[PDB]
């Protein structure tokens, strides 16, 4: 299924990924797409942070969901 | 005096640690800004005073702040004698002038420890220009640990303090009816418009769209809205 990630910028990032992947998964396709280390990955769906360990399915997070991605990058 | 400090992460935790470590009680706390949108700006609690933003200092954005400056010096614009603006003479000391001119600009919403090191900065340096201010800092023991001791904290490993940093902070802030953005490498505050008590968090987003759209190539920004709690 695709979900899709959006950026602060509102970058939408497409994603194929399944009910099971876990968090940290996810973060990793978003390494793929688009360069962006793990590390620097916070994701949120309808407001709450979402951590590695935990699959989409635990989010109840489905098919055409929309997360959104904040950078932890450094200043 | 030539030091160099560690870059901050943009990362609510480490900032509402860091001020809690300066003496500022937590009924302000930083929080997350998902988007640009009316949708996930609603989720931003109100009233908010003041935004943090972080971007990419490229070359890009150095050919017009170069233009900025420039035009600000000679078309003129309004700085109210209100605004606290420090310069930056510490590299990657942006994460502290950064939270600096956040609280300093809403100093009297705030509620401090009695022995609040940051209050201490504040109450010292309220009637010195922006270097002398600059100067201060270079001196302030308290504000050089903390900062210190929370550039290692965060979701990521800080860096060495010699590897190239090409991200800033920057904070947006609102005085009387002005929207301000505070950057101690600039030579004054720039004045970004009109704006409220009310308003600020999505007149400051305006803001930041503009700083996006400069530089289309990148996605490096992130904004931390300092809200009521
Ligand atoms: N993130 C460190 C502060 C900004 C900076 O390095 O100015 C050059
Ligand atoms: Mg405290
Ligand atoms: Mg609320
Ligand atoms: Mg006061």
């Amino acid at each position: 299924m695709q979900i899709f990630v959006k950026t602060l910028t509102g970058k939408t990032i497409t994603l194929e990924v399944e009910p099971s992947d876990t968090i940290e998964n996810v973060k990793a396709k978003i390494q793929d797409k688009e360069g962006i280390p793990p590390d620097q990955q916070r994701l949120i769906f309808a407001g709450k942070q979402l951590e590695d360990g935990r699959t989409l399915s635990d989010y109840n997070i489905q098919k055409e969901s929309t997360l959104h991605l904040v950078l932890r990058l450094r200043g | 005096e030539g030091q160099r400090w560690l870059p901050l992460e943009a990362n609510p935790e480490v900032t509402n640690q860091f001020l809690k470590q300066l003496g500022l009680h937590p009924n302000w706390q930083f929080v997350d800004v998902y988007g640009m949108d009316p949708e996930l700006l609603s989720m931003v609690p109100r009233p908010v005073c003041a935004v943090l933003l972080l971007f990419p200092i490229t070359e890009k954005y150095e050919v017009f702040r170069t233009e900025e400056e420039e035009k600000i010096k000679s078309q003129g614009q309004d700085v109210t004698s209100s605004v606290y603006f420090m310069k930056q003479t510490i590299s990657n000391a942006c994460g502290t002038i950064g939270l600096i001119h956040a609280i300093a600009n809403n100093k009297d919403k705030m509620h401090f420890e009695s022995g609040s090191t940051l209050k201490k900065f504040l109450e010292e340096s309220v009637s010195m220009s922006p270097e002398e201010r600059a100067r201060y800092l270079e001196n302030y023991d308290a504000i050089r640990v903390t900062h210190e001791t929370s550039a290692h904290e965060g979701q990521t490993e800080a860096p060495s303090i010699d590897e190239k940093v090409d991200l800033h902070f920057i904070a947006l802030v609102h005085v009387d009816g002005h929207l301000y953005e505070l950057d101690g490498r600039k030579p004054f505050p720039i004045n970004h418009g009109e704006t409220s008590d009310e308003t600020l968090l999505e007149d400051a987003i305006e803001v930041c769209k503009k700083f996006m759209e400069r530089d289309p190539d990148e996605l490096r920004f992130n904004a931390i809205a300092l809200s009521a709690a």
